[PDB]
RNA sequence: CAGGCGGUAGGGGAGCGUUCCCGAUGCCGAUGAAGGCCGACCCGCGAGGGCGGCUGGAGGUAAGGGAAGUGCGAAUGCCG
RNA sequence: CGAAGCUGUUGGGAAGCAGCGCCAGAGAGGGUGAAAGCCCCGUAGGCGAAAGGUGGGGGGAUAGGUGAGGGUACCCGAGUACCCCGUGGUUCGUGGAGCCAUGGGGGAAUCUGGGCGGACCACCGCCUAAGGCUAAGUACUCCGGGUGACCGAUAGCGCACCAGUACCGUGAGGGAAAGGUGAAAAGAACCCCGGGAGGGGAGUGAAAUAGAGCCUGAAACCGUGGGCUUACAAGCAGUCACGGCCCCGCAAGGGGUUGUGGCGUGCCUAUUGAAGCAUGAGCCGGCGACUCACGGUCGUGGGCGAGCUUAAGCCGUUGAG
RNA sequence: CGCGGGGGGAACCUGGGGAACUGAAACAUCUCAGUACCCAGAGGAGAGGAAAGAGAAAUCGACUCCCUGAGUAGCGGCGA
């Protein structure tokens, strides 16, 4: 029984008030581009328009 | 009073299940063409994902994960006045806090929003909003210090 | 169960479970309650023997075991068995009383 | 209540303004009475269940029927399914309603005919019949049923065999019974609980 | 009164049939519980429910709802 | 030790009933010739346990354990710790990984000394390793018990019947079937069939569709014997139809069966795709499969309702609390 | 001579030895598991046990069992 909720992915997310799944992206990790030009830069957070239901879950016991 | 046939309040419904039967829609289950079913049927805990589930994530917020220990420090415990303008008599916590409601709070912070009785209540750090509804129309006090 | 019923002849006592009137006992044995007193009428024919009377066919019996019987005291009714103190026999005794000390 | 020395006692002031919530108040009670009651069996299999001889026939051919765990929960005497458990299941509620419930109920039951002098005598409390003996002096007789809390060895030692009525003393609670009754009598509105 | 009505899985509405609870120091019950063979009446759309006859040989559980190892043609299944 | 009415009329038989009399701190339960408090066994309860012996508390308790401070002034569990490697445990898989035992060599010091607050220095804190003994509150079961919305003898316990046997094995091993006359055997007397066997009568017998693979006794499989059908005849067969052909209703009809005529590709599992010689289908009965624990999480009658909810115990609970 | 003691005992002890399947929808770390299971003394108990403790608090004060903390800290191809 018990189901001790998930550490990692609670490492990072979280559920905005609202109960949105929102939180951290991928990309500019460093660059990981090169090119001295330009772009990196762009970067934030973001919901899940399907999964983010299902993730939630397995933190009702840890929040 | 009686046995006069105490049903129930309404709604409920014990809905129970069974094994097998020709009557109504029993006998089925709702698939196929998606093998799953086993001893150890899936569980099923979300399960599935065939594309890592949008896992292909990772983790930034560095802080924790570390080992034996987390973060140590004294309770952090500010508030709101429109929750108890009703009694004073002295507003001091353990008063509050240790009743009605509210947990712990080593260091007092204090602010909300709404208005109330500027009268002294204990303060081991406040806001500049309680600041004038406690000064020149109020009553703040001090913090530890011990 | 256990071996705890009743005693032995003296008179006992017949009465109408289905059979009537009253005598004396004869006999009687505990484990499945089972005994005798000459009244109850039943015959057991017996088998292809003659040592006996001769062959087959049977005689007389009785037949009982649970409760269903009493006890002698004359004219009025009957009572039980109480102790003693300082009288007759010295803190014993017992044999199926009126109500006083006999029977 | 008496009419002896005491005489007169009236209540409902309680709540009277209400008293309309008996679908819940019934309901619940009903469930943790079926607690109590003690429900201890037991389920059998699972993976083993009997170490059976382990493995056993065939496969392809064999008796023509397939096989291969010797836990064969095909006859009577094999593994199957949980369907008892002596986990009766404990489940249970408070006494901010091992109150209310009682309280429109008998006021009710009070339209009935309730009273409890909250402490009668009745003679020897400790001879049944005597009891009784001031059952008829008050007016009732093993018909419409009644109960009473009696916080004493005394009249406990005495009621012994108490059909058609009440016999308490200690305190438990005994409402569902008092349903099949009617009337009853009280150890002072303290004993109840303040 | 317009309307709807085939309709695999699925997803609702109930209802029904199926063994312990109190009711059970209440109630039928040997002019019969229970099994049954029969029923070509009544009630159930059904679920079934009856409902009464003859064989039948010792108990049953009211309204009610409170609990559910069943609602099993079969798987060359277990067994007899 | 204990608690307290019967009675006749009918009824196999009466725990059937009226008219009513009854002990009841005790109307638990098993029960004695048909649905019994006052009837065999008990149940409030309170008597008392031994001689045998015998498990120990309380009591007493015996030998065996129990002052304070001040300066002199040396002295204490070693191949031991602490290093080291390979370490295991720790949530700790090398990782910034201490401390525990460290297997391997190193390898001291004993209080103005000595370990830990998770690296190497510096402040501050509780403890003093390398002797071993130590109850209580902890687990547990064949049975004793109880009870047990515990099963109730194709259950359950393998198993209530002489099984862990018949049996199969070589060992190990493995494993069966198989409860039920009746209130009382009262268990069959006797005489004609007669090979003993296995028959008929009679009797007992409330009951022989009561007698010993006997309880009640269905179902697959059995024809006696009955009634409706049939030898020009083609069929998942059954149906629907007028008709005729034997029981029952005064009538109305109700029936049973079937002639022919019409009508008829079944059934359980798979899939663009079925009836199908694609599978299964011995046959009838009978056994058979998602609760539930715990744990997560949307609704529902609810109550409280910024407020809204206490485990593990302790008195107590027949019970309950 | 003395005892001890081999030998005995349904669970429950202590210790010493100590897997694989399975998960990881492959697999080699990790998992199951220090589980299954072997061997080891004793008791009804057993094992354990009195601070070179905990930890941060002008602190607590033997050891065992339950209450939660906490499924938090954390361990982790930080994957399961």
């Amino acid at each position: 029984p018990k189901m001790k909720t998930h550490k990692g992915a609670k490492k990072r997310v979280k559920i905005t008030a609202s109960g949105k799944v929102v939180a951290m992206k991928t990309g500019k990790r460093h660059l990981n581009w090169q090119k001295s030009g330009k772009e990196i830069r762009q970067k934030g957070r973001k919901f899940v328009l399907a999964k983010p239901e299902a993730e939630r879950i397995k933190l009702l016991l840890p929040y | 009073d009686l046995r006069p046939n105490p049903g129930a309040n309404k709604r409920r419904k014990r809905v129970g299940r069974g094994p097998g039967s020709g009557h109504g829609k029993t006998a089925t289950r709702g698939h196929k063409g998606q093998k799953s079913r086993s001893g150890g049927l899936k569980d099923p805990r979300r399960f599935e994902g065939g594309r890592s589930t949008t896992l292909m994530r990772l983790p930034k917020r560095g802080m924790q994960g570390q080992v034996p220990g987390e973060i140590k420090r004294p309770r952090y415990q500010g508030v709101n006045l429109k929750d108890l303008a009703r009694f004073e008599g002295e507003v001091t916590p353990e008063l509050l806090v240790r009743a009605g409601l509210l947990k712990k709070g080593y260091r007092l912070k204090i602010l909300g929003e709404g208005e109330a009785k500027p009268l002294k209540v204990v303060a081991h750090a406040f806001s500049k909003s309680a600041l004038e509804k406690l000064k020149a129309a109020g009553g703040e006090p001090v913090l530890l210090e011990a | 169960m256990r071996v705890k019923m009743h005693v032995k002849k003296g008179d006992t006592v017949l009465v109408a479970s289905g059979k009537y009137k009253g005598r004396v006992g004869k006999v009687k044995e505990v484990l499945p309650k089972k005994y005798a007193v000459i009244v109850e009428g039943v015959n057991i024919v017996k088998k292809a023997v003659r040592v006996s009377p001769k062959y087959p066919q049977g005689g007389f019996i009785e037949k009982e075991a649970p409760l269903h019987a009493s006890k002698v005291r004359p004219i009025c009714p009957a009572c039980g068995k109480p102790t003693r103190v300082r009288k007759k026999f010295l803190e014993n005794g017992k044999k199926i009383r009126v109500c006083a000390k006999c029977g | 209540i008496p009419v002896l020395s005491p005489s007169g006692r009236r209540e409902l002031a309680a709540d009277l303004p209400a008293e309309i919530n008996p679908h819940l108040l019934w309901e619940v009670v009903r469930w943790q009475l079926a607690k109590r009651r003690r429900g201890t069996a037991s389920t059998k299999t699972r993976g083993e269940v009997a170490y059976s001889g382990r493995k056993i026939w065939p496969q392809k051919h064999t008796g023509r029927a397939r096989h291969g765990d010797i836990g064969a929960p095909i006859f009577v005497g094999g593994g199957v399914v949980f369907g008892p458990k002596p986990r009766d299941y404990s489940y249970t509620l408070p006494k901010k309603v091992r109150k209310k419930g009682l309280a429109m109920a008998v006021a009710d039951r009070a339209r009935e005919g309730k009273l409890l002098l909250v402490e009668a005598f009745a003679g020897v409390n400790g001879k049944t019949k005597e009891f009784l003996a001031w059952a008829k002096e008050a007016g009732l007789d093993g018909s419409e049923s009644v109960l009473l809390v009696t916080g004493n060895e005394l009249v406990r030692r005495a009621a012994r065999n108490l059909p058609w009525v009440v016999t308490l003393a200690p305190e438990g609670l005994n409402v569902y019974d008092i349903v099949r009754t009617e009337r009853l009598v009280m150890d002072l509105d303290a004993w109840e609980v303040f």
